[PDB]
């Protein structure tokens, strides 16, 4: 067809270089993230991965904010529907909206 | 302030620059147990106040969660809130009264 903006940026001696790190590797490290933060908690940042359950997990993280650690013990049904509902909504927002 | 929990930090002068010593705090030997979220007691649900409920296969204690400190679970270092019937994974003991050895004598 018709000549590219990029042969003619290469031809006039400007190159672009790969990063160092692929996009796998990037992937790699965000599922070593998220895998450690579920499963274990905040001790995988600290040193070595104490595995906990999720909801004892998130009883800690109800606690570090001043809730006492019971209210997801009556509400954890209600509390999980809620962290659907909200991953699903933004799901629809990201595939709705690109701006 | 350094990779851990932080205690102390010291600061150390360089050529156009500092230089920090963080020391933090790094648990080392670890354990597996068996862990509960409350304990079920005459029909009443008992969650810990500062701490976990372990087990190590036959009776449970409680310990506080960055080391290992067994205790006997008391009516001191538990609350009370609701029933059995709501809580996922409740387990059935028992909870000590200190003022019943004391009542009896
Ligand atoms: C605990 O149990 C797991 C699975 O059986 C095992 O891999 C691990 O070595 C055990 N010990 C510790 C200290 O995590
Ligand atoms: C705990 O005790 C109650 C009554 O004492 C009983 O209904 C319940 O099944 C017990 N829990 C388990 C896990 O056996």
């Amino acid at each position: 067809a018709a000549r590219d903006l990029i042969c003619a940026q290469k031809f006039n001696g400007l190159t672009v270089l790969p990063p160092l790190l692929t996009d796998e590797m990037i992937a790699q490290y965000t599922s070593a993230l998220l895998a450690g933060t579920i499963t274990s908690g905040w001790t995988f940042g600290a040193g070595a991965a104490l595995q906990i359950p999720f909801a004892m997990q998130m009883a800690y993280r109800f606690n570090g904010i001043g809730v006492t650690q019971n209210v997801l013990y009556e509400n954890q049904k209600l509390i999980a529907n809620q962290f659907n509902s909200a991953i699903g909504k933004i799901q629809d927002s990201l595939s709705s909206t690109a701006s | 302030c350094g990779k851990g929990y932080h205690l102390m930090s010291f600061p150390q002068s360089a050529p156009h620059g500092v230089v920090f010593l963080h020391v933090t705090y790094v648990p080392a030997q670890e354990k597996n147990f068996t862990t509960a979220p409350a304990i079920c007691h005459d029909g009443k649900a008992h969650f810990p106040r500062e701490g976990v409920f372990v087990s190590n296969g036959t009776h449970w204690f409680v310990t506080q969660r960055n080391f290992y400190e067994p205790q006997i679970i008391t009516t001191d270092n538990t609350f009370v809130s609701g029933n059995c019937d709501v809580v996922i994974g409740i387990v059935n003991n028992t909870v000590y009264d200190p003022l019943q050895p004391e009542l009896d004598s």
